[PDB]
C-alpha cells in the first residue's frame, strides 16, 4: 500500500531520468552538428 | 546554445540526481532519517 | 474455446484500437497540414 | 580522467586490537592465518610461542564470546590435524582428491550454509570475513597423491 | 537434415508407460501388460529401460516447495536408495545426461572450470550422501541461484535428487570415456552403496 | 539483378492453375515419403515427431500396438526375398506399420497424378510440349536424342496425350466454366466445401470416428471393449493425463463433425455468390493477377498467425502431445525431457514464421502494384476507395508518425520495466540509488521459531531518527524470533547467507505476515525492494483471466479466502502463546504458559490443514487463458504483462516500414521535398547527396521489416520456451519464484545460458549451433555500407591472380576476374543470411526439450 | 567463462551494457543511411504537428 | 588485420580499380560515390582505417 507508492515514484524517477537524457543527447547532437 | 526550456529541464534531472544520492548515502553514512536505510 | 476467443479478438482489439486512435488524431488536426 | 584513484570503498576486516590494523590483518596471510587457527581449535594454545601478551588475550575474549553462542570448533570433528573422522564422514582436509575437487569460492558457502545433516552452518556465528580466513587456513592441510 | 536418422535400437522398446499423476506427491488431500501377442515382452522390456521421473515436476512437488524436501529434512534411506541397480541406472543416467552433462562433461570428469569430477576418489570419500544432497539443492559459491554450481529447489524434485546421489557414486574410479553403464551401478551396489 | 525475376506477374490462368496442381501433386509425394518415415523400425527424428500427435488423434499410429503381421490382404506378408513389400520386408512390422505403408503408397499415387494432370493444364496452354523440354537435362545423356523430340500434352492427340484440345479456358465452350476472377469465386468455395465433406466421409468411415452426436457406445481398447467416455484417449474420451471425460468437441469425433458443418457453410456461400457474385466498382481493378496476388497473399499470412494462435491454446494440453512423453521418445541418442510441449511448440512457431513472411512479402507485392501505377501514371486514375482513400501525403504522414508514437511509448515502457526489475534483481548500486532485491524469511510453523540479531529503528517516520540492536535487559543482543518480525527491522544480509548483494548490508522487512495471492500457502516477512510485483496487473489479460475464473470457481474461492482468514487468526494467538513462554521468568509461570498452548496445538494443527487442503482445491480447477502444464488456473504474472506490452509495441516496430511501403514505394515526405522520385522498387540509393540515401526503397523496406521483426519473433520463441521475459538475469531458483510457484528457464541472457546447457548434450545439435553461428556473422560482409572496398580488393586479387597465371603457364587462370556483389544482390543475400542464422539458432532453443515444471 | 561471470553483479551488469553498445553500431553501419533519414524526416513532421 | 594498411600507404589517392575508370579519391573520409560500378562504399582512407 505504501511500498507500492514508493516503487512508483521511483519507477517514474528512472523514466525522468532515463528519457530525459536520452532526448538532451538528441538535443546536444543537434547543437554541435548544427543550430 | 542551450534554451531556457532545456536548462530547466537539465535542472529537473539534477534534482533527482541528488535526491536519489541523499537518500542513499545518508543514513548509511550518519545513522540517520532511518527510512531509506538498507 | 474461451482462450481461443480472448486471444483473437485482444489482436483484433489491438487493429480496432490503433485505428480509432489514427482517427482521433486526425479530426483532431484538421486544419494543420504537417509540413 | 575518470578514475580518481577508484571509489571501491574500505574494506570489511574482523575485530579490532588495538595498535594493529585489522584491515591490514586481512591481507596478511600470517595474521589471518593466525586467528584462522584459533577459530579453527577453539583455543589460543597452539599459537606461536612467540604470540604477544596482548594478541593472546584478545584472542581468548573472542573465543569466550563465541563459547557463548554455543560455537562449535573445527578440530575436533576434523582433528587438530584434518582429515577428519570415517564415522562421522568428518571430511579428511588432507586429501589431494578433496582438495583439488574444491574452488575457495565454493567452498566458502558450504562452511556458512552447512553441508547434509552433520557439518553445521556457521552464517550465523562468524563473520563472512571469519569464515575466508578458515577457507585459507584449510587449504594448507594438502598432502600429495 | 530430416528423414535419414537410423534405425531404433529394438532395445529401446516405445510400448508406453503409465501417465504421469496428476496429484501432487506432496498432496494432502488425499495422499502421494495383457496377453496380447508381444505385450508383455514389451512392458518387461519398458519396466527397465524407459525412465518414469525424467520429466520436470509439478511445481508443488520441488524440493524447496516438499515439506520434507529441505537438507535438514529428507530422508535418505540407504535400503531404499541403493536397493535396485537397474533404477538407479534407468534414472540417474536419464537425469544426468540431461542436466549434469553441459557443466560436468561427457564422460563426468569435468568441463567448467573447477567443476566436479566425479569419478575422483578423494571426492567420493569425503562426501556423505546428505552432503551430495545439500550442494544440488543449495548450490555451491556465492552467486544469484546458486553460484558456479547451480541450485535446484525450483527445479528437481526429493526423489529426482536422490536418483541423482545414487548414480553419481557410480562414477568411482572409473576412466575417463562416458558415463557409468549398468554393470557399474550394479558393482557400485554389490560393493555396498 | 534478373535472375530471381524469371516468372513476373500477370500471368494467364492455365499457367498459374498449372502449376498449382503440379506443386499440389509434389507435396502429396512429399507427404507420402513422410508416411514412410514413420514407420516403428526407424528412429524418432523432427520430421516423424511432428507427425506422430496427429497420427495417434487419427488411429492411424497405435501406441499399444505390439503384435507381428505375416499374412494380412494378401498370402506373402512376414517378410519375403527382394522384400514381398520391398525394402520394408527386413524388420518385424505391425498393423500401424502397414497403416503407414498404405497412406504412404496412397498420397504417392495421387500426388503423381496430380502432378500428371496439373503439367496437361500447364503445358497443353502453349499447345504442348515435347518431352527433352519438359525434363530439359535428358538430350544430355547420348543415344536418346529421338527419344527426347516427342510431343505431349498436345491439342490434337489420342487421349493418353491430350493437353487442352481447346487451347485455353476461355475457348472452350463449357458453359458451366465461369469467365472471369469474381464470378470464379463462387465454384472455387462450392469446391472448398466438397473437399470439407470428402474430409468428413474419410473420417467417418475410412478411419471409424463418427460425427457427434452419432459416436459409438462402445469402443475397442488393448484392455478390451469398454463404454466410450471410460476407454482412454487414443480409443475413447477418457483423458488420462488429467483425469476427465473429454468434452465432445474436444476430440477427433468433434472434428469429424465440424467437417459437415464447415462443408455445408462453404455450399452455401459459394451457391449464394453464384447468383450474385461480387461486382463493386471498388473490386474490379483485382481481376490483374499483380493486384489480388497482394490480397492473398497478405491474406494467407494472416492465416498462418492465427494458425498458431489457435493450435496453440487447443493443443496445450491436449492429449495427442501428452502421449509423446509417455512413449520413450530418444533424438540423436538422448531422451527428450516433456517430447510432448517441444513438437506442440515447433509446430505453432512454424506457423508464426511463416505468418510474418507471407505479411510482409504481400504487402511488399502491395507496393509493386502500386509503384507500377505511378511509373505508369495511372496511380492518379484509380478508381477503387482501397487506393484511393490513402492517396493524401498529410494523412500518410499522420498515419506513420502516430503509430510511430504508439510504438515508442510501449515499447519504452516495457523495456524501461525490464531494465528497472534487472537492476532490482542484481541490486544494483548507482551512487543515486541503491536497487534492492526480493527476499522472504517464513514466519509461521517452524521456520518462525528461528531467530535473527535485529537493528530497529527508533521512529522511522521522523529524521533525526536512529535505531538500536535490539537487547536484553541486562543488555546482550537478544534473538528475535522470524514470527516476531516488523516493518521497519533490518537483519544483516551476512547472517541470512546473503552474498551478492555487497553494497548495502541490511535486508529491510517491508510487509509482515505476508500470503502470496497465487502462490505457496506461507506466512513471510518480506524485503520487496525495488522489486515491482504489482507489473503483473497491469495487464488487461490478467484481469479477464481472473474475473472470468473467479466466476467461474466463486464457492472454492470463497471457502479458500474463509480458511485462509482463519487460519492466520489461529497462526497470531499461537505467536502470543509461544512469547508468553519465552517471556515467562517463572517456572512456574512459564509452566502454566506452556500448558495453555499445549491445549491449543490441537485446532492450530486443524486450522492449518484446513488452509492446506482448501489451498490445494483451488489450484486445481480449470484454466480460463493462462495455465499451468496440466491444465490448471496460474495468475498472470510479470512474464505475462511484458508480453503483452511487447506484442503491440514490437509489432508496430516490425511493421512500420509496411505502412511507408504503401505509402511511400514512389515519394515520401523526404523525397517530395527535394522533388526526387524512386524510379524502381529496388534501387539501393542515389548517392552520397543530402548527408546519403541508402535505403529508402521498397525491397529495402522489406528488408527492414523482416529484421525488425526478429525482435517480437524472439520475444515469442522466449516465451514459447518457458523463459522469463521479464527480466534479464532472472534465475529459476530464487524466492521470488519458488513463493510463487512459478516456473521458468532464464530471464532474457540468463535463458541463452541455461538452454545452452541442454544444447550441449547433444552432438548435432551443437553442430547446427557452430553452423548458424557462421551464416549470420557472414552477412556483416553484405550489409555494412563496404561494397567499393570489396570491389577495388577483387580487383587487385585478380589483377594478382592473372600475374600468376603469365608467370606459370597456367592458361585457366589468366583470365580470372573475381564476381564481387553489387549493393542490391547484396543486401538481398545479407539478408537471407542474417534471417537463416538466427532461426536455425531458435530452433536449437526449442529443441533441447522443454523444461519448465508442470 | 561466462559461468563463472554470472556470479559477480557487477560483472553482470558490465556484459549487459557491453552488449547494448555493440549491436546498436548495426544501426550505424548498415546501408541504412537514407531509410533513417526519410523517416527522421516523418518524425519531425509529425511532432511539429502536436 | 593489417592489408588495410597497405591499402592506406598505396592507395589513398588511386588504387588500380580507381585508374582504370580515371577516378581520383579527393579526400581522405568521403564515404562514396557510389551506385555507380555496382557500388563504391568505403574506399576512403578513413574506411580502411576502420
Ligand atoms: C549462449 C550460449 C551460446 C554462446 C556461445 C553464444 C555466443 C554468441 C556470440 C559471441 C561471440 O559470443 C555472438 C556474437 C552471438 C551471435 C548470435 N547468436 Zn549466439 N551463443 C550461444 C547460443 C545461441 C543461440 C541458441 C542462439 C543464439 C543466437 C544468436 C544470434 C542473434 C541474432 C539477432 O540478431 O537477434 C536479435 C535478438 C535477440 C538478441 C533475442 C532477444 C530476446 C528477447 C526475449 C526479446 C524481447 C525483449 C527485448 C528487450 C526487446 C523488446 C522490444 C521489442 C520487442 C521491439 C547471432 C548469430 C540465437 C538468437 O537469439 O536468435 C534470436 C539463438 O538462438 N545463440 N552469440
Ligand atoms: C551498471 C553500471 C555499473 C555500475 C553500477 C558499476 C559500479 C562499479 N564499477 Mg563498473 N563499469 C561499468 C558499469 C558499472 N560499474 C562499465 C560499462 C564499464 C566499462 C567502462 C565498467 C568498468 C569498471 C572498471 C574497470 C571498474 C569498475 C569499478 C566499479 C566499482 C566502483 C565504481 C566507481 O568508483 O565509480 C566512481 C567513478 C566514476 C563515476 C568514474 C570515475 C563499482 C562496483 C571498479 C572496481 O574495481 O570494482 C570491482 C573498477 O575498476 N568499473
Ligand atoms: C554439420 C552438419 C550436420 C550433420 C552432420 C547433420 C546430421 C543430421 N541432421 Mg541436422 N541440420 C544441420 C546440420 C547437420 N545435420 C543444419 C545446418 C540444419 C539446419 C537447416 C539441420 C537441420 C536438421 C533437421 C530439422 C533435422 C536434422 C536431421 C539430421 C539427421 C538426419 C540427417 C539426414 O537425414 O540426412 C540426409 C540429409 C540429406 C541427404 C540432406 C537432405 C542427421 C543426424 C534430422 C533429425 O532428426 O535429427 C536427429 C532432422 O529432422 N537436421
Ligand atoms: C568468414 C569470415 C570472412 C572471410 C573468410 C572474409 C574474407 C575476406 N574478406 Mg570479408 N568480411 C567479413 C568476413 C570475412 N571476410 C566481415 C564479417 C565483414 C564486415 C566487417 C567483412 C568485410 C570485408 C571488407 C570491406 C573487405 C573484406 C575483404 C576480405 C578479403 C581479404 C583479402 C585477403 O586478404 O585474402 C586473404 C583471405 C583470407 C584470409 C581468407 C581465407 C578464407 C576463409 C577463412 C575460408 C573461408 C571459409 C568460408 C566461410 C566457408 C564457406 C565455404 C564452403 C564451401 C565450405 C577476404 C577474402 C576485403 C576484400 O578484398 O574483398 C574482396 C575487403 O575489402 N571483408
Ligand atoms: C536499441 C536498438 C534500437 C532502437 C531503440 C532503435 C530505434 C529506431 N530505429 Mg534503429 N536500428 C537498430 C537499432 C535500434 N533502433 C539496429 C540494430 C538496426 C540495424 C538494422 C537499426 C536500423 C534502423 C533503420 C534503417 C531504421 C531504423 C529506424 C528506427 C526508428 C523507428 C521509428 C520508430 O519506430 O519509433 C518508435 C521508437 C521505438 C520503437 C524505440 C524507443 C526508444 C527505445 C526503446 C529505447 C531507447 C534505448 C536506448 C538504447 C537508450 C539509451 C539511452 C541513454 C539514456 C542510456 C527508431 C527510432 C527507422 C527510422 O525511422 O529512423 C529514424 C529506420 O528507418 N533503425
Ligand atoms: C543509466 C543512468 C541514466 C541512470 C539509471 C539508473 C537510475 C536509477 C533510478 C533512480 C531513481 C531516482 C530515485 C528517486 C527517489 O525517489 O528515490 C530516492 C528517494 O529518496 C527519498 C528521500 C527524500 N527526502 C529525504 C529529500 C525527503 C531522499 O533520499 O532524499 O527514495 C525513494 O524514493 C525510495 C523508494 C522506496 C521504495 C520502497
Ligand atoms: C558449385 C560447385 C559444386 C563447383 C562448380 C564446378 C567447379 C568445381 C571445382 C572448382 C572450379 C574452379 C574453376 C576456376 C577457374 O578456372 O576459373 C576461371 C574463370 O574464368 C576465366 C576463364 C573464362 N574467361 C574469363 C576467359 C571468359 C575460364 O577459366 O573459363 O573464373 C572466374 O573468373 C571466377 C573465379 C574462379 C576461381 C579460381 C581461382 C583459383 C585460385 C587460384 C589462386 C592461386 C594461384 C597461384 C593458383
Ligand atoms: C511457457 N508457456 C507460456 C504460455 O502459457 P499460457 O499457456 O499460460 O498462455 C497464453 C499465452 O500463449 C500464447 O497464447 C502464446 C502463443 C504464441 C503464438 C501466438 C503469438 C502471436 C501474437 C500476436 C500476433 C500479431 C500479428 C498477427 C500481428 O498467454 C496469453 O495470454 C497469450 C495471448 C496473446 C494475445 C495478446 C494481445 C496483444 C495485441 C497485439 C496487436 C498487434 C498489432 C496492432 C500489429
Ligand atoms: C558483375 N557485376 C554486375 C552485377 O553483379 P552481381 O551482383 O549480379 O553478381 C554476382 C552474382 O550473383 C550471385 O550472388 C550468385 C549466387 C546466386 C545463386 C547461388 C549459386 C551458387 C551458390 C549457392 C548454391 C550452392 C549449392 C546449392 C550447390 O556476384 C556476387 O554476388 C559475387 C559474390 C559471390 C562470390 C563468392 C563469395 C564467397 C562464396 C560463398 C561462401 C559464403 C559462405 C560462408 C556462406
Ligand atoms: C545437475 C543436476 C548436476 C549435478 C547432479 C551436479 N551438478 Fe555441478 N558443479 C559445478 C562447479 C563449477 C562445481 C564446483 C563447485 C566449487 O567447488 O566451486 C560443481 C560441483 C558439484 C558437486 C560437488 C559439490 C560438493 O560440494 O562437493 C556435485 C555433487 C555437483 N556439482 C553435481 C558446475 C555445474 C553446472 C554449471 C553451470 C551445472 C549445470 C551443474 N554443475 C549441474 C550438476
Ligand atoms: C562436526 C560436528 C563438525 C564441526 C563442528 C565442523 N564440521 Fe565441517 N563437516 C563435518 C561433517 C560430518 C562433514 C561432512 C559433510 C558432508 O558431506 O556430509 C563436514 C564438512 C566440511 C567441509 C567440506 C565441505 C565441502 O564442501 O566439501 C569443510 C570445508 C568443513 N566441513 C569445514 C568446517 C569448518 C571450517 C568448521 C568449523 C568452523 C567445521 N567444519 C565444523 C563436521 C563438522
Ligand atoms: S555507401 Fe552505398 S548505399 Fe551509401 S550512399 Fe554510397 S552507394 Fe549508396
Ligand atoms: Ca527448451
Amino acid at each position: 500500500m505504501w511500498n507500492v507508492v514508493g516503487q512508483i515514484i521511483s519507477v517514474l524517477c528512472f523514466f525522468i531520468l532515463t528519457v530525459g537524457t536520452l532526448f538532451g543527447i538528441v538535443y546536444v547532437s543537434h547543437l554541435l552538428s548544427r543550430g | 546554445d542551450i534554451s531556457k526550456v532545456a536548462w530547466a529541464w537539465f535542472g529537473v534531472l539534477l534534482a533527482i540526481c541528488l535526491i536519489g544520492a541523499f537518500g542513499n548515502y545518508v543514513p548509511k553514512l550518519f545513522v540517520k532519517m532511518l527510512m531509506f536505510l538498507n | 474455446m474461451t482462450a481461443i476467443l480472448l486471444a483473437c479478438l485482444f489482436v483484433l482489439g489491438g487493429y480496432a484500437a490503433l485505428w480509432g486512435i489514427i482517427k482521433f488524431v486526425v479530426a483532431n488536426t484538421k486544419d494543420i497540414a504537417a509540413n | 580522467v575518470m578514475a580518481t584513484g577508484c571509489f571501491v570503498g574500505a574494506r570489511n576486516a574482523s575485530e579490532p586490537r588495538l595498535g594493529s590494523s585489522s584491515i591490514a590483518a586481512s591481507r596478511t596471510a600470517p595474521a589471518y592465518l593466525r586467528e584462522a587457527q584459533v577459530l579453527y581449535e577453539g583455543s589460543t594454545d597452539g599459537l606461536p610461542k612467540d604470540t604477544p601478551a596482548d594478541e593472546i588475550a584478545h584472542y581468548k575474549a573472542m573465543l569466550a564470546e563465541l563459547q557463548t553462542r554455543n560455537y562449535a570448533a573445527c578440530a575436533g570433528c576434523h582433528q587438530v590435524n584434518g582429515g577428519g573422522n570415517k564415522a562421522i564422514n568428518a571430511t579428511n582436509f588432507q586429501d589431494a582428491g578433496w582438495q583439488a575437487n574444491n574452488s575457495s569460492p565454493g567452498m566458502v558457502t558450504s562452511i556458512v550454509n552447512g553441508k547434509g545433516k552433520v557439518m553445521p552452518a556457521y552464517k550465523d556465528k562468524l563473520t563472512l570475513q571469519q569464515i575466508n580466513y578458515l577457507v585459507e587456513y584449510i587449504r594448507r592441510f594438502e598432502k600429495k597423491r | 537434415g530430416g528423414c535419414f536418422v537410423g534405425s531404433r535400437d529394438p532395445n529401446e522398446t516405445r510400448y508406453p508407460k503409465a501417465p504421469m499423476p496428476l496429484q501432487n506427491q506432496t498432496s494432502t488431500l488425499k495422499t502421494a501388460a495383457q496377453n496380447t501377442p508381444g505385450a508383455r515382452e514389451a512392458a518387461a522390456l519398458r519396466d527397465r529401460v524407459t525412465p518414469l521421473n525424467l520429466q520436470q515436476v509439478n511445481e508443488q512437488d520441488v524440493a524447496g516447495n516438499d515439506p520434507l524436501g529441505s537438507p535438514a529434512r529428507v530422508v535418505l534411506d540407504e535400503g531404499e536408495m541403493y536397493r535396485d541397480p537397474v533404477e538407479i541406472y534407468r534414472e540417474g543416467r536419464a537425469l544426468f545426461q540431461n542436466n549434469c552433462v553441459g557443466c560436468h562433461g561427457h564422460n563426468g570428469c569435468g568441463n567448467v572450470p573447477r567443476s566436479t569430477n566425479f569419478t575422483d576418489p578423494g571426492w567420493q570419500e569425503n562426501n556423505s550422501d546428505g552432503g551430495i544432497y545439500s550442494s544440488i539443492y543449495n548450490g555451491k559459491g556465492i552467486g544469484n541461484g546458486g553460484g558456479a554450481m547451480p541450485a535446484y529447489y525450483n527445479q528437481l524434485s526429493p526423489q529426482q535428487i536422490r536418483y541423482l546421489v545414487a548414480y553419481l557414486r557410480a562414477f568411482k574410479g572409473r576412466q575417463c570415456n562416458g558415463l557409468p553403464t549398468l554393470s557399474d551401478v550394479e558393482r557400485m551396489v554389490a560393493e555396498r552403496q | 539483378k534478373r535472375w530471381y525475376q524469371k516468372l513476373e506477374l500477370p500471368m494467364p490462368p492455365e499457367r498459374i492453375f498449372g502449376a498449382h496442381m503440379m506443386l499440389i501433386g509434389g507435396l502429396a509425394c512429399l507427404i507420402g515419403t513422410y508416411f514412410f518415415a514413420s514407420m516403428t523400425m526407424w528412429n524418432d527424428g523432427y520430421v516423424n515427431l511432428t507427425l506422430r500427435p496427429r497420427l495417434i488423434s487419427l488411429g492411424i499410429y497405435d501406441p499399444y500396438d505390439t503384435e507381428q503381421i505375416q499374412r494380412v490382404w494378401l498370402p506373402l506378408i512376414g517378410e519375403f526375398s527382394t522384400s514381398k513389400l520391398p525394402f520394408f520386408g527386413q524388420y518385424p512390422l505391425t498393423m500401424t506399420d502397414f497403416r503407414l505403408f498404405g497412406w504412404g503408397c496412397f498420397h504417392i499415387g495421387l500426388g503423381l497424378w496430380l502432378v500428371y494432370a496439373g503439367a496437361a493444364h500447364y503445358y497443353g496452354a502453349r499447345g504442348g510440349a515435347t518431352i527433352g523440354e519438359i525434363f530439359w537435362l535428358l538430350p544430355y545423356v547420348p543415344g536418346l536424342k529421338g527419344l527426347c523430340q516427342i510431343k505431349w500434352f498436345t491439342p490434337e492427340g489420342p487421349w493418353y496425350k491430350v493437353g487442352l484440345p481447346w487451347g485455353s479456358f476461355a475457348n472452350t465452350p463449357w458453359p458451366i466454366l465461369r469467365r472471369t476472377y469474381a464470378d470464379a469465386l463462387s465454384p472455387h468455395t462450392i469446391y472448398i466445401g466438397l473437399l470439407f465433406f470428402i474430409w468428413g466421409f474419410v473420417l467417418w468411415f475410412v478411419l471409424d470416428k463418427p460425427p457427434v452426436p452419432l459416436q459409438p457406445a462402445q469402443v475397442m481398447t488393448p484392455n478390451g471393449l469398454m463404454p466410450l467416455e471410460q476407454a482412454p484417449f487414443p480409443y475413447g474420451w477418457f483423458d488420462p493425463y488429467l483425469n476427465q471425460v473429454m468434452h465432445p468437441m474436444n476430440t477427433i469425433n468433434g472434428e469429424t463433425t465440424m467437417c459437415f458443418v464447415w462443408g455445408v457453410l462453404f455450399v452455401a456461400l459459394g451457391a449464394y455468390w453464384w447468383y450474385r457474385p461480387p461486382r463493386s466498382i471498388n473490386i474490379t481493378h483485382l481481376e490483374d493477377t499483380k493486384a489480388v496476388f497482394h490480397v492473398h497473399l497478405t491474406a494467407i499470412g494472416y492465416v498462418s498467425f492465427a494458425l498458431a494462435i489457435v493450435g496453440f491454446l487447443a493443443l496445450r494440453n491436449h492429449p495427442s502431445y501428452l502421449m509423446l512423453n509417455d512413449m520413450n521418445v530418444i533424438i540423436y541418442g538422448k531422451k527428450i525431457v516433456n517430447p510432448g510441449r517441444m513438437i506442440h511448440n515447433m509446430i505453432t512457431f512454424n506457423h508464426v514464421q511463416v505468418g510474418l513472411l507471407y505479411v510482409a512479402a504481400g504487402v511488399f507485392h502491395g507496393g509493386q502494384y502500386l509503384h507500377g501505377l505511378n511509373i505508369s501514371g495511372a496511380y492518379k486514375q484509380a478508381r477503387s476507395k482501397f487506393i484511393t482513400w490513402f492517396q493524401n501525403p498529410d494523412l500518410q504522414t499522420k498515419i506513420v508518425g502516430t503509430t510511430m508514437f504508439v510504438s515508442f511509448v510501449t515499447v519504452v515502457f516495457g523495456y524501461g520495466m525490464i531494465c528497472w526489475n534487472t537492476g532490482a534483481e542484481l541490486d544494483l548500486n548507482f551512487g543515486i540509488y541503491q536497487f534492492r532485491s526480493f527476499r522472504a524469511i517464513q514466519m509461521d510453523g517452524e521456520a518462525g521459531n528461528i531467530g535473527y540479531r535485529v537493528f530497529r529503528p527508533k521512529n522511522p517516520w521522523d529524521p533525526t531518527a536512529g535505531g538500536d540492536w535490539v537487547k536484553n535487559p541486562d543488555g546482550t543482543a537478544k534473538l528475535v524470533k522470524a514470527r516476531n518480525l516488523q516493518v521497519g527491522d533490518r537483519i544483516l544480509n551476512e547472517e541470512l547467507g546473503i552474498g551478492s548483494s555487497p553494497t548495502y548490508s541490511f535486508t529491510t522487512i517491508e510487509e509482515i505476515n505476508y500470503k502470496p495471492e497465487w502462490g505457496q500457502p506461507k506466512l513471510y516477512a518480506v524485503q520487496w525492494g525495488s522489486w515491482t510485483h504489482f507489473l503483473r496487473k497491469v495487464n488487461p489479460l490478467f484481469w479477464v483471466d481472473k474475473g472470468i475464473w473467479y466466476l467461474q470457481n466463486q464457492k472454492t474461492f470463497e471457502a479458500t479466502r474463509k480458511a485462509d482468514e482463519a487460519y492466520l487468526a489461529a497462526h497470531l494467538k499461537a505467536v502470543s502463546l509461544l512469547n508468553q513462554i519465552d517471556d515467562a521468568q517463572t517456572e512456574e509461570a512459564k509452566q502454566k504458559a506452556q500448558a495453555e498452548l499445549d491445549k491449543f496445538r490441537p485446532e492450530l494443527e486443524k486450522a492449518h490443514a484446513n488452509m492446506l487442503e482448501w489451498n490445494e482445491r483451488l489450484a486445481s480447477t480449470p484454466a480460463v487463458l493462462y495455465s499451468n502444464l496440466r491444465d490448471q488456473h496460474r495468475d498472470g504474472e510479470i512474464n505475462d504483462a511484458i508480453f503483452f506490452w511487447l506484442m503491440i509495441g514490437g509489432w508496430l516496430f516490425g511493421f512500420i516500414p509496411l505502412l511507408r511501403i504503401a505509402f511511400h514505394n514512389y515519394q515520401s515526405p523526404w523525397y517530395r521535398d527535394f522533388e526526387w522520385r524512386k524510379q524502381s522498387p529496388d534501387f539501393p540509393c542515389i548517392g552520397p547527396v543530402k548527408g546519403g540515401t541508402c535505403g529508402v526503397s521498397i525491397q529495402d523496406q522489406l528488408w527492414f521489416c523482416i529484421l525488425f521483426s526478429i525482435k517480437p519473433l524472439s520475444a515469442i520463441a522466449w516465451y514459447l520456451d518457458g523463459g522469463w521475459i521479464a527480466t534479464m538475469m532472472a534465475r529459476g531458483n530464487e524466492a521470488y519464484y519458488l513463493t510463487h510457484n512459478i516456473s521458468h528457464t532464464g530471464g532474457v541472457f540468463l535463458y541463452m545460458w541455461n538452454e545452452t546447457t541442454w544444447i550441449w548434450t547433444d552432438n548435432h545439435l551443437t553442430a547446427m549451433l557452430l553452423l548458424g553461428h557462421l551464416i549470420w556473422f557472414v552477412s556483416f560482409a553484405l550489409w555494412f555500407k563496404d561494397r567499393g572496398s570489396r570491389a577495388e580488393g577483387g580487383d587487385i586479387q585478380s589483377r594478382w591472380v592473372r600475374l600468376m597465371g603469365k608467370r606459370l603457364g597456367i592458361k585457366t587462370l589468366q583470365e580470372v576476374r573475381f564476381p564481387v556483389s553489387n549493393l542490391a544482390t547484396a543486401k538481398l543475400w545479407g539478408t537471407v543470411f542474417f534471417y537463416t542464422g538466427t532461426f536455425v539458432l531458435v530452433f536449437l532453443y526449442f529443441a533441447d526439450g522443454f523444461f519448465q515444471n508442470r
